[PDB]
């Protein structure tokens, strides 16, 4: 069944002063949508709209599942602990003037357990690595018990090994826990790796559809204003495709 | 955690009792008449409890405001409510109002300032700081204007010394006046103990988590400002408290507000009492407690910062 | 065109000076009125003080890479205030006040130096606090009929008692400090660099930074010494100047000095015209300044 | 002499690499390959002399210019204001820039074909233009050895391409030696004849043809790294792709 629907959406992005028009796309439960674009392309506004911080110029957005969000970073001058951060995800399960209950601590703990980070509960959030921090932020969204999880540049600042852990995690959330995933990225190889659906954002223009239909040399070359070509490969009998940017200096 | 709270709520009592052992007609060895008994019930006790609640209040206000602005260097003065209250009291003194007239005037312009900050807010965090900064400038200029056009014989000295704040003229009438708002505000703030942690959230996550940032910030700003307005009304301008107390508290119980608020209230109460009965001990004359919080606070602030 | 702006400003400065002669007891046309020997020294004092406060503000904003900084974040105004207060309390002579104000002003700089960017601000905050406490103490333990109102009203800046003695006393440091800062005009741009580039560009950040701190601090101490505590000037003028000629300090500094001088003279005239009660100018720079800062932040 | 710099038995720590050795010849392009917080940034600080080495020594035989990843200022300096700061060592402490200083700054903008941006506010430029302007600032200083901190990391691909082509041009026709940090192996393939692989554990220095291998990258990145010879219309070049489990 449907998870999210975006119809005739139109919105302005101040930064680059460009107006997006008639944006359409829908997502079902279990889908993994990659929003592929480069630095300040409107991903920020797009996510804002999906979370409804503000209304769009035209169109409608309908979300059918409880929504969770994961920012790229969490900055605070206060020495909050891992548990403190994750527990905040219980926000909607605690009344305004109430305190979290043992159940709330239970869910947060199982969220950490699910990611095998139980041994981090008491640690000071800022003492963790970038990868552990990002994972802890996914845990707080998980503890909220959302079904539709939106992630802003989840892999961009992590080392390769951690980006790998994150990609595997997102696939597991969609395939095993029947969650719907939406993440922003500028890396096409990560898109073909885990996203069955992709949205390309290029100067007021865009393209949405099945990943294999959208991730093509022609579409990527137009998006990156640099020739990009799909390449086949085989590693120990395992076939796979990836995309390579053609820097003038490679020639 | 409980072991720490029980310990702090111990010093609070120990220092309160010890307080009875300072001043004219005091005690010396009684480990807990007819004159002493009356000095305790009608004079000493009233000041002791006033210092305790005011210390707890200013500390409370400081810590919640630090959470709102995500900055440990914030104090209950950035919203401009202290200057607004200072002006309200000054004005009341200038026109020779009554004690009750001073209270109302102090609170009136105190709340009035909050209201102004709110209105200009709707006509970001940094913006609130700038707006309150503008109001403080305006109010401290009006205060200066009044004392400049006031009689230097009696009017002026009254304005000048009231702006220094002290507990020297504290009595049961004032304590009970402040105690009502104090207990009210502190209760709501304590019930929002955990939610205050959500003040550190960014816009997107806050919306996703169903947190109503705007309403929550204002509820806290109002309660925070109400404490200070009522505090200034009965004890004048006291500073260098809300800044350092929450820090010491975070050194004791951590950042989680659910545990921080109660701890800062207790450390603030004891700290103010210690400073107040020093204003008495220190000399034969009553040195306004504002001078002492600054002379003790500032250097203590440095020491706390020194140990990064 | 930069030159055109400077002319227009200098002209405006003069137009403001003349309109200044048409206010007060023995004004001019819109011989017995030679009061220009009590007024001229006042017009000149306001001009120099405005220019000096604006100058300190802009150079400090450059050092701290922050537009919300003013000449009072380093703690020099508090120390100076104390020095001048300590002098009144002991009934020193006019020159005893000058030397005491300046001595504690300089001293505060020394302390900030010894105790050592954000750290300088925190240090200045501590010092500013102790000195304010001390000023309050001496104020609380003094005669409330002679010394109290004398301390209180010296603290709130004013041009009421302006004479050539004070003017010439201030002008010397003013000219000396302004000249050095103006000659470091372009180099100030470099204080905006980060450690690595500064090192690569062979910039001696520390020495330069302290030189500017001492020169702007010296400027304020001398200002307090002859006119008390005046605020809300060094905070808004650099922004206005910025809107006129941009961020390059080479052209920003002189523009800031001209805008500041004219602004102070402008505020003084508003004071003198609103009432003959001699409302201290510090009250007006705040009443005019705070809301003006608001419209400025409300942007253009 | 053909040497631009040399480092011997270099060892360093902030509070707690070691035995690091390598040297560069004029005209060389050195890429210090590694991931964030794994050494490369601190290395640049050492090459500039911001910090004293705990062990070993560093010798620089050419004037050094530095290009930071970003330039942040609340002040709206113009492109020219920023490039002119590069004339710092040619202008006395209390002196003002002279005609020659503006000419050289303009000459640097001309070379990058960015002269039309001279009066623009630096913050109104794209990330690519801002990065190029910071390179122009180093060029205006007249350095022969240019050190760049993550020059392509935050740029979009087309601008990364422009930066890569510029660096090779500085070395190949402007007689400069280039040292830049990066985490992108394919960019090292594209322009660096020498590479230094930095890990918080070990390191390896040498010619790119010898050091850039699946084995070394897999060991450096802690994730299998696939190496493949790609071809583009008669053009063939080596390319690395990180093998995420989900990619397979």
């Amino acid at each position: 069944n449907k998870a999210l629907s975006v119809e005739n959406l139109g919105f302005y992005y101040q930064a680059e002063n460009f107006l997006f028009q008639q944006l359409n796309f829908d997502l079902n439960k279990g889908d993994i949508l990659a929003v592929l674009g480069q630095n300040g392309c409107g991903k920020s506004t797009l996510l804002d709209l999906l979370l409804g911080i503000h209304r769009p110029i035209q169109g409608k957005i309908e979300v059918y599942q409880s929504i969770g969000f994961v920012p790229q970073f969490f900055s605070s001058p206060f020495a909050y602990s891992v548990l403190d951060i994750v527990l905040m995800g219980r926000s909607t399960h605690i009344n305004t003037f109430a305190k979290p209950k043992s159940h709330d601590y239970q869910v947060a703990m199982q969220a950490l357990d699910y990611l095998n980070l139980t041994h981090l509960a008491k640690r000071e959030f800022t003492s963790l690595s970038g990868g552990q921090r990002q994972l802890i932020l996914i845990a707080r969204a998980i503890a909220s018990e959302c079904k539709l999880i939106l992630l802003d540049e989840p892999t961009s600042a992590l080392d390769l090994a951690n980006q790998d852990i994150v990609l595997s995690l997102l696939i597991d959330l969609a395939q095993s826990q029947n969650m719907t995933v939406v993440f922003t990225t500028h890396q096409p190889n990560q898109v073909v790796a885990i996203a069955n659906k992709t949205l390309l954002l290029n100067k007021q223009n865009f393209k949405f559809g099945e990943t294999r239909n959208i991730l093509t040399s022609e579409n990527l070359t137009a998006l990156f204003h640099l020739p990009m070509f799909e390449q086949q490969a085989q590693y120990k009998e395992s076939f796979f495709t990836h995309f390579v940017p053609l820097y003038k200096t490679l020639l | 955690y409980p072991k720490i709270l029980f310990g702090l709520t111990l010093l609070l009592v120990i220092t309160a009792v010890i307080s009875l052992g300072i001043g004219r007609y005091s005690l010396s060895v009684p480990q807990i008449d007819p004159v002493q008994q009356q000095v305790i019930f009608q004079v000493r006790l009233p000041r002791i409890l006033t210092a305790l609640c005011v210390g707890a209040g200013l500390a409370l206000s400081g810590v919640v405001l630090q959470g709102i602005f995500r900055n440990p260097l914030v104090n209950p003065h950035i919203i401009g409510v202290t200057s607004g209250s200072a002006f309200g009291g000054t004005l009341a003194i200038f026109f020779g109002f009554s004690l009750y007239g001073l209270f109302t005037s102090t609170i009136l312009f105190g709340f009035g300032t909050l209201a102004l900050v709110f209105l200009f807010s709707f006509k970001s965090l940094l913006m609130l700081i700038l707006i309150g900064m503008i109001l403080s400038g305006l109010f401290s200029a009006l205060v200066s204007l009044l004392q400049y056009i006031s009689d230097t014989e009696e009017k002026l000295p009254s304005i000048v010394f009231w702006l220094m704040g002290s507990f020297a003229t504290s009595n049961w009438e004032k304590l009970l006046f402040f105690f009502v708002p104090f207990l009210l505000c502190s209760s709501i703030l304590l019930s929002l103990s955990w939610r205050l942690n959500l003040l550190s959230l960014d816009e997107k996550e806050a919306k996703a988590l169903g947190v109503k940032m705007a309403p929550l910030r204002w509820l806290v700003i109002f309660l925070s400002g109400s404490l200070v307005a009522c505090q200034v009304a009965i004890s004048g301008s006291i500073g260098w408290v809300g800044l350092i107390i929450p820090h010491l508290s975070r050194m004791l119980v951590g950042a989680n507000h659910q545990s921080l608020l109660p701890c800062t209230m207790l450390v603030g109460a004891t700290y103010m009492l210690l400073v107040d009965n020093v204003a008495r001990s220190l000399s034969d004359a009553e040195i306004p407690i504002s001078i002492l919080t600054a002379l003790i606070g500032a250097p203590l602030f440095g020491v706390l910062v020194y140990k990064l």
